[PDB]
């Protein structure tokens, strides 16, 4: 009859730039999706590998809470399979992921009028990252042919590139908070279930 | 949204200080720059300021002569040209850095015209 605390997921006080994504581990604790079902602020609810019918009925053996700030046009990259800056190098989802995406219009808190310039993504990258890996260096990035030596410069890029979010941007511009639910089912003892 | 301001004629030697002021996704809190495109040539780099960690470059071409500066409170940009030459004729442009390798980035502005005369050289 402990509630897991999706309070504190989804009301944090502070949400993080999504090149430093956050991670969040729900157990032993009941989830009631409810208040989750019950949201009218929710734009995007996406489950993958389970039906979201099904969730106040189902049992996991491990929860994590993922969560980061970005446009609104970038939500349909936090999918399985997906490609892009975000995808592929800020927040990747495994080939197979099993849970769900939910995603909401945080225009209100997280823009200001002349702009909030402080949430980045990851704008360069050799690689793309591994699914639910986390990369916050900052090594400059070269983009031309000759070497940067860890200068900036026209072809030398820090790698990191902020969003700028203004209250007038359209929604596509605006600024979303997401928070990604993977359901992870071993071969062990449930700890986080539905009522 | 951009403006871009302050460009106009000048005679060979003399001065001219470029504005730019830049909101929402055509600033950036990283780095601003300065671009310009001569007539029939390609858009190139001018002068780069990063927020932090680093200096300001400048293209070899007007190293010495141009001076990038920024003021963060009123999302602008500046660059005080000295020492003005003909060759230094194009539109300028401001926008962040990364601009030409992000193939998102679809807001270049309409720029200033600047133009040095060389009647008098
Ligand atoms: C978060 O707060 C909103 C109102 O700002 C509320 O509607 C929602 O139920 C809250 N979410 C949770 C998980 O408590």
């Amino acid at each position: 009859t402990n509630l897991c605390p999706f309070g504190e997921v989804f009301n944090a006080t502070r949400f993080a730039s999504v090149y430093a994504w956050n991670r969040k581990r729900i157990s032993n604790c009941v989830a009631d999706y409810s208040v989750l079902y019950n949201s009218a602020s929710f734009s995007t609810f996406k489950c993958y590998g389970v039906s979201p019918t099904k969730l106040n009925d189902l049992c996991f053996t491990n929860v994590y809470a993922d969560s980061f700030v970005i446009r609104g046009d970038e939500v349909r990259q936090i999918a399985p399979g997906q490609t892009g800056k975000i995808a592929d190098y800020n927040y990747k989802l495994p080939d197979d992921f099993t849970g769900c995406v939910i995603a909401w219009n945080s225009n209100n808190l997280d823009s200001k009028v002349g702009g909030n310039y402080n949430y980045l993504y990851r704008l360069f990258r050799k690689s793309n990252l591994k699914p639910f890996e986390r990369d916050i260096s900052t090594e400059i990035y070269q983009a031309g042919s000759t070497p940067c030596n860890g200068v900036e410069g026209f072809n030398c890029y820090f790698p990191l590139q902020s969003y700028g979010f203004q209250p007038t941007n359209g929604v596509g511009y605006q600024p979303y908070r997401v928070v990604v639910l993977s359901f992870e089912l071993l071969h062990a003892p449930a700890t986080v279930c539905g009522p | 949204q951009l403006v871009e301001s302050g460009g106009g004629l000048v005679q060979a030697g003399g001065s001219l200080r470029l504005s730019c002021a830049a909101t929402g996704y055509t600033w950036s809190s990283v780095c601003m720059g300065w671009f310009r495109q001569a007539p029939g040539k390609e858009r190139e780099g001018v002068a780069g300021i990063p927020s932090g960690r680093n200096r300001p470059y400048y293209a070899d071409s007007v190293k010495g002569r141009f001076t990038i500066s920024q003021d963060n409170a009123k999302n602008a940009v500046f660059l005080l040209m000295n020492s003005l030459k003909p060759e230094d004729t194009a539109i300028y442009y401001c926008a962040p850095c990364s601009a030409p390798h992000d193939p998102e980035y679809n807001y270049w502005g309409q720029g200033t015209q600047v133009t040095v005369s060389s009647a008098l050289v």
